[PDB]
């Protein structure tokens, strides 16, 4: 699950949430999204259907998803999933990893040491 | 730290830089570059005594740090011309943050001596203002 | 930088020294002030003798130290040494927090006693 471009995010009108499952042997798979904790509508996200993955060697199969949400609601930090579901699973579960979030260190040191300059 | 650019002493900043063929990815590497500035707590802003007091705000543009305003010598056929090397030095007008070894501050304070009074003149740095 | 010197200097306990220092000749530098320190270890670098009229209390009696400005040289003499006296030194010009100095090292050696069959 994949954060949403930074282009998008500077009009600050809609962003886009793009979900990606890739590489399972058979060719049947749900996708359902779910804001929070609680589902959508399917008829608020767009969704494709499945392909043969080019691969060496043995075959796989991949899916795509999308959504275009409020950007304020992503400038907030409400969070978003998705929920792939599948028959080879142990239970059919899901994955939530987006929110709205450089590297700074800070140190003190004493110094006091054998010679040096500046 | 290897080669020094800037070593400016009406500032007191200095500059330097050096190509760091770093160990890994050893076919790219990294351009360095150190800056050192020492800040003076008790330099006036202009150097008089009375002026104004001690300066608090300090600003450097490295854009008039790396410039360069004296003329040059170029060979080009069989020929010496005189070049510049700069683009702009349409101007001493700098102020100057610290003093500097090699150069005299002096001032003139009037003083009385029974009658009349004096232009006396007085050294602000010892060391630099012997005539010699 | 500029400054010059001995860089290793030997004795033995009793005898004098005479270590020289040079400078280049500029109307600054011979008009400023000329010291000797002990670069010992936790920070400081104290003086022990100095241009001005400053002797130590350790450095009484033994030690003077003289300005030539036409050669651009000044000469420190230290009479009566001891195993005490083995460290790590410098000469200078001006303020010892700038780095106007040169590196000395002196080592001194226990000298003979009771054995002198040979
Ligand atoms: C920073 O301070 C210095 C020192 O005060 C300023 O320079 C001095 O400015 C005064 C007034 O402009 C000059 O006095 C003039 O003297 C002549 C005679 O030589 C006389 O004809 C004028 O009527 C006036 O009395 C003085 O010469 C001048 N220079 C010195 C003392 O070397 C300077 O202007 C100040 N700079 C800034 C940026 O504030
Ligand atoms: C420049 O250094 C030389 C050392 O080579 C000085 O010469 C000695 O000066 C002392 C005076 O303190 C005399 O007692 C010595 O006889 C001189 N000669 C030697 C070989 O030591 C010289 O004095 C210095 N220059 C000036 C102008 O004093
Ligand atoms: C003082 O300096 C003179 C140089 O004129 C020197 O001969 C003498 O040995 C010095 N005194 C000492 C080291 O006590």
């Amino acid at each position: 699950l994949l954060p949403p471009p930074s282009e998008e995010l500077a009009l600050n009108e809609l962003v886009t949430l793009t979900c990606l499952a890739r590489g399972f042997s058979p060719k049947d798979v749900l996708v359902r999204w779910l804001q929070g904790s609680q589902e959508l509508p399917r008829e608020k996200y767009l969704t494709w259907a499945s392909r043969q993955e080019p691969s060496q060697g043995t075959t796989t199969y991949a899916v795509t998803s999308i959504l275009r949400v409020a950007a304020e609601d992503w400038k907030k930090g409400e969070t978003f999933s998705c929920m792939v579901g599948h028959e080879a699973l142990p239970l059919a579960f899901t994955q939530k990893t987006i929110d709205r979030l450089t590297h700074i260190n800070v140190s003190v040191v004493m110094a006091e040491a054998d010679g040096t300059c500046y | 730290e290897r080669i020094v650019l800037v070593d400016n002493k009406c500032k007191c900043a200095r500059i330097t830089s050096r190509i760091i063929r770093s160990s890994e990815d050893p076919n790219e590497d990294i351009v360095e570059r150190n800056i050192r500035i020492i800040v003076p707590l008790n330099n006036r802003e202009n150097i008089s005594d009375p002026t104004s007091p001690l300066r608090t705000r300090f600003v450097y543009h490295l854009s008039d740090l790396c410039k360069k305003c004296d003329p040059t010598e170029v060979e080009l056929d069989n020929q010496i011309v005189t070049a510049t090397q700069s683009n702009i030095c349409d101007e001493a007008t700098e102020t100057c943050y610290t003093y500097d070894r090699n150069k005299c501050y002096t001032a003139v304070v009037p003083l009385v001596y029974g009658g009349e009074t004096k232009m006396v003149e007085t050294a602000l740095t010892p060391d630099a203002c012997y005539p010699d | 930088s500029p400054i010059f010197g001995p860089e290793e200097v030997n004795s033995v306990e009793g005898n004098s020294v005479s270590i020289t220092c040079y400078y280049p000749p500029t109307s600054v530098n011979r008009h400023t002030r000329k010291y000797w320190c002990r670069q010992g270890a936790r920070g400081g670098c104290i003086t022990l003798i100095s241009s001005e009229g400053y002797v130590s209390s350790k450095y009484a009696g033994r030690a003077n130290l003289t300005n030539f400005p036409e050669n651009g040289t000044f000469v420190v003499n230290i009479a009566q040494l001891s195993q005490d006296d083995s460290g790590r030194y410098k000469c200078g010009l001006g303020i010892n927090s700038r780095g106007l100095s040169f590196d000395v090292s002196l080592e001194v050696s226990q000298g003979p006693g009771l054995l002198n069959d040979t």
